[PDB]
């Protein structure tokens, strides 16, 4: 896959425990949730008004 | 080899392919992708697959006919039995099982024994929609739900037709007779022939009542076939005013209850003067009485009218003639006409007394 | 309820029928009166 | 009458008042109603003037 | 009109205007016919709605010109021909019941 | 309006 | 024989519908029926077809109030106001 | 990347095709 | 005629069983052979083809054995009085 | 004579339909003798079959198929 | 009374040919020796579609669900809609309507609502570009499958408007005694609810397999944006090979799923198409059923169509056995008189079919 459309250089990734759902943080002040089966986006939620340096799942959950 | 294998139908189809060398799945069977990849890495296997008017119509149909002959010129029990079979002029014996006793008993060789092969359509029953016509030399008019014997294809059969009209192409509503000198539509429960086939129809087929007149009564063609028809007869509901004002009136008896008027609220009525109107609300204490509003002031000598439509059914009645199963083979008697039944059991013809026309003379019209 | 439904379906049927009849009338007008006028034009040369 | 039959342009006869409803004489039809209505309208017109 | 002839034989395709809600309207008494000589499809009248139920389909019609003597009212100018026979039988004779149409 | 001019019907005896 | 069985049943139904043919009509199969030419309130069971003059007054349900309110919301967040303007 | 594949979607042509003197 | 396989019957018999008639007693719907020339479109040779015998009812064929021509035409010229046949 | 040629050449044109009658061994053409009771028929069928087949066919019944041409044969019934 | 079949194979073809022929059938033992025996929901909804299309046909499912009685009726058509289940896409229900489609009173204007595609069924592009041209040269002239929106599995939510509006009398007699020269090779790569680069990856894979043949390759590209995309992510590819001098076509399609590389799917559908070209002669292995069905319900003449050796299979001859079981007709396979290949020419004499439902 190639996941695209973040619009600034893109920092930390995380893959979920089921290996189905990835996160994507960047300096665009928002993290994107991607479904890894087809590479389709789910949310593009705007957090964090400077820059999200890191993003990490929980062990067993999708939190 | 392969055709005998295909139509030898006590062996499995994979056994046909095996001794020669499932359709819910639409896309066909392919190999594995890896086998197909190593098979079609090359490309050169299929590189050679890659790279006057009247006499014209007659030439096309004679071209088809010579194609028919030069592709019939094949195996003898294939042509002469099973791929076309018994063209014309072949003298055949043909055996029918369960033929009635009365045919063999009363077989008189004067009357011809004709047989004809029914198509897939002509074994189906249901409503046939024709357009027909009283035959110009038949004297009496025809009546709906009176039987007449139709000659529709190979079959002759007595049926109960009902003559309709599509009054300026809005309904298909029900006449009570055929017209005098033109076509109407008709609908009869019988064997469904194809459309555009013509037919005759006869009131009386026997010879004891053959009279002096012309015996063929109806002519027509078949317009359409169906399993159901939706035809209507008009019913009007008449009611009279009993309390009139300007532009509104109280109407007495076309309904028996305020539930009925509630069912019919907002409907457009009219008087016999063509004054249009609408029913508005059921009055409370007199039961079927309601309040209507009109174009202007109606009179006490008027009748209001609610034109509604009641559906009518064709009568699923069908008896074929079977004239050759009789001892006389003329003198076939089916259902009688309605005048014949009235003459038999001496009932007088129904006469509504206020349906008869009179000689109306206008009084002079003076106003104040 | 039956009032509103029957009125609006009758209006739809009438507005469809008028469009259909006007369409066939002026298609018979245009693409056959062109040929009528073409025959008149090549009959006026005689 | 260019393509019309004389058995087609016949004379439809008009109907009388019902004999049960006969005390209100003469069921009036559309010619009688227009003779009524235009009389009423010309008299209302001169009253309005 | 037809070329060099006065009449032309034709094949009835389908009764145009069969859904017209007005009896004896020029749209209603209006038949589409394929001429057999050059194959082209033209449109022809018929004398009335009453004789519209003598043609049904592929009937071997015979058709002449129309000849309008003045600008009519309910006309559709742009139909040139009129049906004058059907299956080799004059349909004015059919309309006044002098002959019966054979099939 | 769906029932109005039908004549068949599946007969589900299940 | 079988033809005798068929002929007996054919003439049975022939007798049936001939006395049906000479019988009187139903109330619904005549034009011009009053209230007393037909049974009592027989038009509740019957489902007749008639034309009606005007459309009824619209019932105001939650769907039409919701559609009207979001129309108002579009106009009121774009300030599409059809007010009078002071000369 | 294929943003031109959305820039050459059914806009006009595929939108219409994917249904079949001085002085 | 030219979309229908028809046939006029010049020969008729019942190939029933007379001791079966002695068993059941003349009420039997009995089988019948019908010989003749056929016209029109080719009548198919499989059993079960539906057929209207015009005046006795509707049946389906059971077996067809086509026969050699009893009245054949022989292969400027004139017609020999030897070959003017009659069936 | 050109207008005559056009108006005569026009009435050769007819609706082009299929034939479905074979050319090798066509069936005997069905000739039906139709009359009111008391004229011709029997006497006529007898006379025609006697002229055609040189055979006095007294007491007819049923269809009667004779050969009357080199390729046209025909069936007589009443 | 009833022609009896066994087993739940060829179920749609049996009900379709019974509707064409007008013969009452029974289908007995619908998976009776099974854990959940009987008819499944998608074929029950196909029976409901048959009741929608026809009129006066009585279908009679049993108690156990393992035998069905179809007494057919007049094809009337009309405008309808069909909310087909998630077990089968809209192609499973629009494929058997293309047989009944030109032989009705009123023209077919149906819109099916459900999943668009499946691995083991017909797609929109399959139905359109493959199966409409063989009808288009068997006699119909106005037929169109429109997509209003399309829905990839599992949630779907796509609607497909099948409209045929040429009501012919009978299909013409086919005469294809040649192998049609392939003039071009085109296609369509579609994707819904995913990124627009997957379509170009599919196109590049298919065309890098196709690049060594000396014809012209053209694959059109559609991403579906908005409400027209449906409720699920999906993508797929359908290639056709186009003989333009006669109009013939040979197609192959598939769809990707969770974990599928688009260049892999593009080259797979390209190689599957080239194998269909290899195993094809004037039809496809999947266009062959309705081709010989229209040849068998043509006029009462001989119609001949060329086929090759590898198109004969258990599916093809169980089709032929069902055809002869219903309306008693045989195909005659005569071989060609030239021997660089093994091609038969199937001549079928069509039954005397007309459509008797269309009003005159
Ligand atoms: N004078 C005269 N008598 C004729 C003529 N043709 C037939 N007949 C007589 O007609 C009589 C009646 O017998 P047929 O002529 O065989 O009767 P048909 O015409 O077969 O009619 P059916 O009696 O109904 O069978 C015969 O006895 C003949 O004498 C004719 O041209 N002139
Ligand atoms: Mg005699």
């Amino acid at each position: 896959l190639s996941l695209y459309g973040h619009k600034l250089p893109v920092l930390s990734i995380d893959i979920s425990f089921d290996s189905k759902m990835i996160i994507t943080s960047s300096a665009d002040k928002n993290i994107k949730i991607w479904g890894l089966d087809f590479g389709d986006c789910h949310k593009s939620l705007f957090a964090h008004q400077d820059s999200i340096m890191n993003v990490k799942f929980l062990p067993q959950s999708h939190n | 080899n392969i055709g005998k294998l295909i139509y030898m139908d006590n062996i499995s189809p994979e056994e046909c392919i095996r001794r020669w060398r499932d359709l819910e799945k639409f896309v066909p069977y392919f190999d594995t992708f890896e086998k197909l990849a190593k098979k079609w890495k090359s490309v050169d296997a299929i590189k050679e697959r890659f790279l006057t008017w009247y006499e014209l119509q007659k030439a096309k149909i004679s071209k088809q006919l010579e194609i028919n002959n030069i592709e019939y010129q094949e195996m003898t029990p294939e042509q002469r039995q099973r791929i076309e079979g018994f063209k014309a002029g072949s003298y055949v014996r043909i055996v029918f099982e369960k033929v009635p006793m009365e045919f063999v008993k009363n077989f008189n060789p004067k009357f011809p024994i004709v047989m004809g092969g029914l198509l897939p359509t002509e074994i189906k029953f249901g409503i046939v929609k024709a357009r027909l016509r009283r035959h110009r030399w038949h004297k009496k008019i025809l009546k709906t739900n009176d039987p007449l014997v139709l000659s529709l294809g190979w079959r002759r059969f007595q049926t109960l037709p009902i003559y309709t009209t599509t009054d300026s192409r809005t309904r298909t509503r029900m006449l009570k007779y055929t017209p005098e000198h033109t076509y109407c539509n008709a609908a009869f429960y019988g064997p469904l022939c194809s459309p555009n086939t013509p037919f005759c129809g006869v009131q009386i087929v026997a010879n004891s009542d053959t009279g002096n007149g012309f015996r063929i009564a109806a002519t027509g063609i078949v317009e359409e076939i169906d399993v159901n028809i939706e035809i209507v007869k008009k019913l009007k509901l008449v009611g009279f005013p009993y309390k009139i004002f300007k532009n509104t009136a109280f109407i007495k008896d076309m309904f028996s209850s305020a539930m009925e008027v509630a069912r019919f609220e907002g409907a457009q009525i009219k008087t016999v003067s063509g004054i249009r109107g609408e029913i508005k609300r059921a009055l409370s204490k007199p039961e079927g009485h309601y309040r209507a509003a009109f174009e202007d002031k109606i009179l006490m000598s008027d009748i209001v009218i609610l034109r509604s439509w009641y559906p009518v059914r064709v009568k699923k009645f069908y008896n074929p003639v079977t004239s050759l199963l009789l001892k006389e083979k003329t003198e076939w008697k089916g259902l009688r006409l309605t005048g014949q039944i009235r003459a038999a059991m001496n009932l007088e013809t129904p006469s509504n007394p206020d349906s008869a026309y009179h000689k109306i003379e206008r009084v002079e019209r003076h106003f104040n | 309820f039956e009032a509103r439904q029957r009125i609006e379906e009758k209006n739809k049927e009438s507005s469809d029928y008028h469009a259909k009849m006007a369409h066939i009338v002026n298609t018979i007008n245009t693409e056959e009166g062109a040929e009528k006028n073409k025959y008149e034009r090549e009959r006026k040369l005689r | 009458a260019k393509l019309v039959h004389d058995v087609q342009k016949k004379q439809h006869r008009e109907r009388s008042q019902l004999t049960s409803r006969s005390r209100y004489g003469f069921l009036e039809k559309h010619k009688d109603y227009v003779k009524r209505a235009q009389d009423f309208h010309r008299k209302q017109s001169t009253l309005k003037v | 009109p037809f070329g060099g002839s006065s009449h032309a034989k034709g094949i009835v395709l389908e009764k145009l205007g069969i859904e017209s809600k007005q009896p004896n309207s020029a749209i209603r008494k209006c038949v589409r016919v394929q001429l057999i000589k050059n194959g082209k499809k033209v449109t022809a009248f018929v004398p009335n709605d009453g004789c519209l139920n003598f043609v049904d389909e592929n009937d071997e019609v015979l058709l002449a010109g129309f000849g309008r003597k003045g600008k009519a009212k309910g006309d559709i100018p742009g139909v040139r021909f009129k049906v004058v026979k059907v299956s080799g039988v004059s349909l004015l004779a059919l309309w006044k019941e002098k002959k019966e149409k054979p099939r | 309006k769906m029932m109005k001019n039908k004549r068949g019907g599946v007969i589900d005896k299940r | 024989s079988s033809f005798e069985k068929q002929q007996i049943e054919i003439r049975k139904q022939i007798e049936q519908l001939e006395n049906e043919a000479v019988a009187e009509k139903k109330w619904s199969l005549k034009g011009e029926v009053k209230a007393k030419d037909r049974p009592e309130d027989a038009l509740l069971t019957e489902e007749l077809e008639f034309d009606r003059t005007a459309k009824p007054v619209p019932v105001i349900t939650s769907e039409v109030t919701e559609s009207l309110e979001d129309m108002i919301r579009r106009r009121i967040q774009d300030s599409n106001f059809d007010d009078l303007q002071r000369r | 990347n294929g943003p031109s594949d959305v820039y050459v979607p059914p806009s006009k042509k595929t939108q219409k095709l994917l249904r079949s003197e001085n002085l | 005629r030219n979309e229908h396989p028809y046939m006029l019957a010049d020969r008729f018999t019942d190939l029933t069983h007379p001791e079966l008639i002695e068993t059941q007693g003349l009420q039997i719907d009995r089988k019948v052979a019908i010989y003749g020339y056929l016209h029109g479109t080719p009548l198919p040779s499989a059993p079960g083809t539906r057929v209207h015998i015009a005046g006795v009812g509707d049946f389906s064929v059971a077996q067809i054995e086509k026969l050699p021509d009893p009245c054949p035409t022989p292969f400027r010229k004139r017609l020999d009085d030897k070959d003017k046949l009659i069936y | 004579t050109m207008q005559r040629s056009s108006d005569v050449n026009e009435r050769k044109l007819h609706v082009p339909m299929v034939d479905r009658t074979p050319e090798d061994d066509p069936p005997p053409f069905i000739v039906a003798v139709v009359g009111p009771p008391g004229t011709g028929k029997t006497t006529l069928i007898r006379s025609l079959v006697r002229r055609m087949t040189k055979s006095t066919l007294n007491d007819i019944q049923g269809p009667i198929t004779v050969v009357s041409g080199k390729h046209r044969r025909l069936t007589f019934l009443e | 009374k009833y022609t009896t079949f066994q087993g739940s194979q060829n179920f749609r073809l049996r009900i379709v040919l019974a509707t064409l022929s007008g013969k009452p059938i029974k289908i007995e033992k619908i998976r009776s020796g099974d854990l959940n025996p009987g008819l499944k929901d998608y074929e029950v909804s196909f029976l409901r579609l048959i009741e929608s299309v026809t009129n006066g046909s009585v279908i009679e499912i049993s108690y156990t669900g393992t035998t069905v009685i179809y007494r057919p009726g007049i094809i009337v058509g009309g405008a309808s809609t069909h909310i087909c289940p998630s077990s089968k896409p809209v192609g499973y229900f629009v494929e058997p309507m293309l047989y009944l489609a030109p032989f009705s009173k009123k023209k077919f204007s149906i819109l099916f609502k459900g999943i668009t595609a499946s691995h083991n069924d017909a797609g929109i592009e399959a139905i359109k570009w493959g199966l409409m041209p063989v009808m288009e040269k068997f006699g119909v002239r106005e037929c169109a499958l429109h997509t209003l929106k399309r829905g990839s599995p599992p949630l779907g939510g796509g609607e497909v408007h099948l409209v045929v509006d040429s009501l012919i009398a009978q299909p013409i007699t086919m005469h294809e005694i040649d192998r049609p020269i392939i003039s071009s090779i085109t296609g369509v790569a579609y994707s819904t609810r995913v990124s627009p680069s997957l379509v170009n990856r599919m196109i590049d894979g298919a065309k890098k397999v196709l690049k060594n043949l000396q014809c012209e390759v053209n694959i059109t590209a559609d991403v579906w944006r908005g409400e027209n995309s449906g409720k699920s992510p999906g993508w797929g590819i359908t290639l056709v090979a186009q003989s333009k001098q006669k109009g013939w076509s040979y197609f192959a399609e598939d769809i990707g799923d969770a974990g599928s590389i688009p260049e892999e799917l593009g080259e797979k559908v390209a190689c599957q198409l080239l194998e269909e070209i290899s195993k094809s002669a004037a039809v496809g292995r999947n266009q062959l059923p309705l081709a010989i069905v229209y040849m068998v319900i043509g006029k009462e003449d001989i119609g001949r169509l060329r086929i090759n050796k590898e198109q004969i299979d258990e599916r093809f001859i169980i089709l032929l056995r069902d055809i002869k079981k219903i309306f008693n007709t045989e195909v005659f396979l005569k071989p060609v008189d030239e021997a660089d290949n093994e091609d038969m020419i199937a001549t079928i004499k069509g039954i005397g079919f007309t459509n008797t439902s269309k009003k005159i």
